[PDB]
């Protein structure tokens, strides 16, 4: 009696695959019907009925409504939908501009905390007036009187961790952040660096609870004047676009801005002046007692013997940097490779510390000309 | 007080149910109007035509037919959302005591007060016959508003 | 004059040429010569006056009011003030 | 018993009547997309719905069509769209943008490491760089410590460089992308930092290709500018090869690796732990 | 050749307040009246389509809609069969494309005698409806 109800629900599997492919298809038809629309932000209003929309190809048109959409939210500064034939509003959707992914992925991952910036400590607590003191209570700037400061400058020496900085505040806060390299809104067709970032600042007035940084800007955060320089009006009004939304009335107080560079002296005078970046935060290379701290951080994932002394690499330590010390427990670890050995012995900490001494050999001090 | 604005969409409408209709031996031909009467000024969009049949010798004597109230709420909802019922109009100037009956048989479908439309349809008056009364607390009374024409690109031109 | 009544190509006004025909600047970038509207006149608009033109012919239409568009036409007061000379 | 047992039989029968409808609405599918789908930017993924912006600079709302999910959508895509009703009907073929101008592939040179003699204690360097953390990844984790980025190898100019690259090409049997560094400067601006962020964008989804860069005298000057002698056209490109080695990659299967002539100019933030670590000389 | 197509005065105002009310989406509606001959087309009174999303495809088409509500009609005077049906074109000319012509040949084998009308009711605010 089951042996033919059993070959019946075998097919079942079958069946129930087939039905969602028979709706699925239909509903491939049903979609085919829908054609395009155009979109266009609204500029100003002619007539109750009749309103002027700038379309996204470059001319103006004068379209119509319906009475499906609210005449309230078609005033001037609303972007809408138009019709590519009848040119006619169809529907109203919020302001989007270029929502570029890769600025707008801050990698929310976790995986750099303030356990792993230790021996910054010192200069930890400078973003922390800037950042964590102003969003949490705004209120105590009020009591004083003094004015929240919107840009904060970040140079030193490379290798220091002020890319760190960005990574460790993403991870903890939480607040939407913006990562915005120097070269990323370089791309150039007609006047286009200067408007991808007025797009960027466009989201400030959206999200309230927002901070766009600036990763290693050698470029457009100096001043170069225009004499010669083979048409360089593109980065020139760049910087001036840099040195708008920071300036101008526009107001927003929840919009710090974060810069980072590896030296003052490539940046224009005029953005260093106050009104634009009022505290500058340096990273300067720790001290001694701040090197003994890094080595346990690199360390502290790294199998090696019981009795470990890090403070012999405090001394061997000269001018070296937070990243430097990553490169002494990298080069240590392929010492014990040829050994056959899977606890690096302590020994061998030092021959790599000593390697890296002698990898340098350019510069590494900047002293009289960095503030 | 508030206004009364019909397009002549609807003026013309309720002019032309009598031709078609066929309506003689001194009767009415009763309508339903549609609109928006929630604002101070009250625009009639659209109009209907149901049939009505009353005794001249006898008026006690009135019928209506429901199914039409219910067919034109499915059509309208299904074309134009904006529209409600907003009350119904008459064949002639002249008002009759019927008035009151008829009063009591729309104010279960419409959410507002119901409003009374008269409009004549041999137009023997002068200027504009068409009249707007509103029935409210005297037992009821009817006030009088002004009527006028809509300026709008979809009736006028 | 009403005609058109659908959607128009923005013209901007440049000189004039000979009555009731002018030249215009579309937003498209191409500049079109056309007659101007028998209902309007070369008097009741400015050099610099912005109007409309056709779809397709890109013919004089209506003239647009004394005001354009760059961006949000700045009418120039949203909570501007907010210290004094003092 | 017998009306259980006679609605199932039925039941296949009236979805095969029915499948051969939908065979039909899928030829209609396949007569509905023609050959070209040109090209169109997603720049968003209530309702559900998609913007999306041609090459030509227009900005199109279209709904969601079945086609495509919106778990698959990501913004920044570039996907086709219909000429006429300009609706997507095409899917992203697993690449974005293109290669630009110069992307070189090939499967394996004919050079391996038996051409040369006397410098094993430099081609040891490189097992422990580009060759041991493909295979070994694995080991390295279980140690604690990170895979290098990268070496940099100068020299005088003449003597290996170029040519144990290509022995590192054809042993480990890999993907190879070669990018020139005086190939990255562009007179327009912004396409110099656009061939290396389109070098590396790849390199992610083409293996850890293991990308080489030959003469980078051309890159890592700086100083300043004064009145005359132009310059921050060529810096651009560089803060771009800064910034992609250090932030969104440079963990696991992306290594670089540099070949220059003499190290008296070039950028001392070029050299880090998290780019270039080994010195071979 | 020409031929004069006649239509009531009521028929105007309602097909032009359907068209112009929304403006896009291309509405429809059925019409009513009589004929002479095959040289006179005679329009009395004109019935609204329901609304549908499909811009007057063969789906937008209900047989039991329109069944329904040709009843009631019959009862409030109207006894004229239908004589066709509007379709409005907002921003184009008076033109039938390859989806109005299609749908349109869905009608032949139910009544020969329909008429398809292209109405304008934007461009038509110039005191000449086009149509």
């Amino acid at each position: 009696h089951r042996r033919y109800d059993d070959q019946l629900k075998q097919r079942r599997q079958n069946i129930r695959d087939l039905e969602k492919l028979y709706d699925k298809t239909e509903n491939d038809i049903k979609a085919l019907q829908s054609i395009g629309q155009l979109i266009g932000e609204v500029m100003k209003e002619l007539s109750e009925e009749k309103y002027i929309v700038k379309a996204s190809s470059g001319p103006r048109y004068i379209v119509g409504v319906r009475n499906s959409v609210d005449r309230s939210k078609l005033k001037k500064g609303v972007r809408v939908t138009l019709d590519i034939t009848t040119l006619t509003i169809m529907r109203i959707l919020p302001r989007e501009t270029d929502p570029l992914v890769y600025n707008m992925t801050s990698f929310e991952q976790g995986e750099i905390t303030f356990d792993g910036i230790g021996g910054l400590t010192e200069q930890i607590r400078e973003l922390r007036e800037v950042i964590e003191l102003p969003l949490k209570n705004p209120e105590i700037f009020q009591r004083v009187g003094i004015k929240p400061p919107k840009g904060v400058l970040l140079y030193g020496p490379p290798g220091t961790g002020k890319t760190l900085l960005a990574k460790a505040v993403a991870a903890t806060i939480g607040a939407n952040f913006i990562f915005s390299p120097a070269s990323g809104i370089v791309d150039k067709y007609i006047g286009e660096s200067a408007r991808i970032i007025r797009e960027m600042f466009a989201y400030a007035k959206e999200h309230e609870p927002c901070i766009i940084f600036m990763d290693e800007v050698d470029a457009i955060g100096g001043r170069r004047f225009s004499e010669g320089t083979s048409a360089d009006r593109e980065i020139q009004r760049t910087l001036m676009e840099l040195l708008t939304q920071m300036d101008g009335f526009d107001n927003l107080g929840q919009t710090k801005i974060i810069m980072a560079t590896n030296r003052p002296d490539t940046l224009d005078p005029a953005l260093l002046r106050p009104g634009r970046l009022d505290r500058k935060v340096e990273i300067p290379l720790p001290n001694e007692a701040g090197r003994l701290e890094i080595f346990k951080i690199h360390t502290a994932k790294v199998k090696k013997t019981g009795e470990f002394d890090f403070e012999a690499a405090v001394k061997m330590s000269d001018g070296f940097n937070g990243a430097d010390i990553r490169n002494c427990a990298t080069e240590a670890g392929f010492f014990a490779i040829r050994d056959d050995r899977d606890h690096i012995n302590p020994d061998d900490l030092m021959k790599a510390v000593r390697k890296v001494a002698e990898v340098k050999k350019l510069e590494g001090t900047i002293e009289y000309q960095k503030l | 007080h508030e206004k009364v604005t019909i397009a002549p969409l609807v003026l013309l409408s309720a002019l032309d149910h009598y031709e078609r209709t066929q309506t003689k031996e001194n009767k009415r031909c009763v309508g339903v109007i549609l609109g928006d009467a929630n604002s101070s000024t009250i625009r009639v969009t659209n109009s209907f035509a149901l049939p009505f049949e009353e005794d001249e010798k006898n008026s006690d004597v009135w019928f209506l037919d429901h199914n039409y109230i219910e067919n034109m709420n499915e059509m309208c909802k299904k074309i134009n959302a904006k529209e409600k019922l907003i009350g119904w109009y008459h064949s002639g100037p002249k008002l009759r005591a019927s008035d009151l009956k008829i009063n009591e048989l729309f104010k279960k479908y419409t959410q507002n007060n119901p409003l009374l439309l008269i409009v004549d349809v041999k137009q023997q008056g002068v200027g504009l016959p068409t009249d707007a009364y509103v029935a409210i607390e005297q037992e009821k009374t009817f006030l009088h508003l002004p009527c006028t024409i809509e300026a709008e690109e979809a009736e006028e031109i | 004059k009403r005609i058109q009544s659908v959607p128009l190509v923005i013209g901007q006004f440049l000189e004039p040429i000979d009555q009731n025909t002018g030249i215009v600047s579309s937003t498209t970038g191409m500049s079109y010569v056309v007659r101007i509207l028998s209902t309007l006149d070369r008097e009741l608009l400015k050099p610099s006056m912005s109007v409309a033109l056709h779809r397709h012919s890109n013919a004089l239409v209506d003239i647009l009011p004394p005001d354009s568009d760059s961006s949000i036409s700045v009418m120039g007061e949203n909570e501007k003030p907010d210290v004094t000379y003092a | 018993i017998r009306i259980f047992r006679s609605e199932l039989q039925r039941l296949s029968h009236e979805n095969n009547v029915m499948l051969e409808k939908i065979k039909d609405n899928k030829e209609k599918i396949k007569n509905n997309r023609q050959l070209p789908y040109l090209v169109a930017n997603v720049v968003e993924v209530v309702g559900k719905a998609a913007v999306v912006k041609t090459s030509s600079r227009q900005t199109v709302f279209l709904p969601m069509v079945g086609l495509v999910d919106p778990d698959k959508l990501k913004p920044n895509d570039l996907v086709g769209v219909n000429k006429d009703s300009y609706l997507i009907l095409d899917t992203l073929p697993s690449e974005f943008d293109s290669r630009v101008k110069a992307m070189e592939v090939d499967e394996k040179p004919t050079e391996t490491y038996s051409d040369v003699g006397g410098l094993d204690k430099q081609i040891e360097e490189l097992v422990e760089a580009i060759v041991l953390p493909m295979k070994r990844a694995d080991k390295f984790k279980d140690m604690g410590i990170r895979a290098p980025k990268g070496a940099l190898m100068y020299g005088p100019p003449g003597t290996g460089k170029t040519l144990l690259a290509r022995a590192c090409a054809a042993q480990t049997n890999a993907t190879f992308l070669k990018l020139a560094a005086p190939q990255l400067v562009q007179m327009y601006i912004g396409e110099g930092a656009k061939l290396v962020r389109d070098a590396f964008a790849l390199a992610k989804e083409k293996a850890p290709t293991i990308i080489f860069i030959d003469e980078l005298d051309a890159i890592g000057t700086k100083r300043f500018d004064s009145e005359k002698s132009g310059d921050r056209e060529v810096q651009r490109t560089m803060l771009e090869l800064l910034n992609q080695l250090d932030g969104f990659s440079s963990d696991d299967r992306v290594k670089v690796l540099a070949a220059t002539n003499r190290v008296d100019v070039l950028d001392p933030a070029l050299l880090r732990s998290g780019r270039l670590d080994r010195k071979i000389e | 050749t020409k031929e004069t197509v006649y239509i009531s005065s009521i028929a105007l105002l309602k097909m032009l307040k359907h068209g112009r009310a929304g403006v896009p989406m291309e509405v429809m509606g059925l019409m009513l009246g009589e004929f002479v001959d095959d040289y006179t087309v005679n329009v009395v009174d004109v019935f609204a389509m329901p609304q549908s999303g499909t811009g007057v495809s063969v789906e937008a088409v209900d047989d039991v809609f329109q069944a329904k509500m040709m009843d009631m009609l019959k009862q409030t005077g109207r006894d004229q069969m239908v004589v066709g049906w509007y379709h409005s074109h907002p921003g184009f000319g008076c033109w039938l494309s390859s989806v109005d012509v299609n749908t349109q040949k869905s009608f032949e084998q139910l009544n020969s005698r329909a008429v398809a009308v292209v109405v304008d009711p934007i461009q038509s605010v110039k005191g000449k409806v086009v149509i």
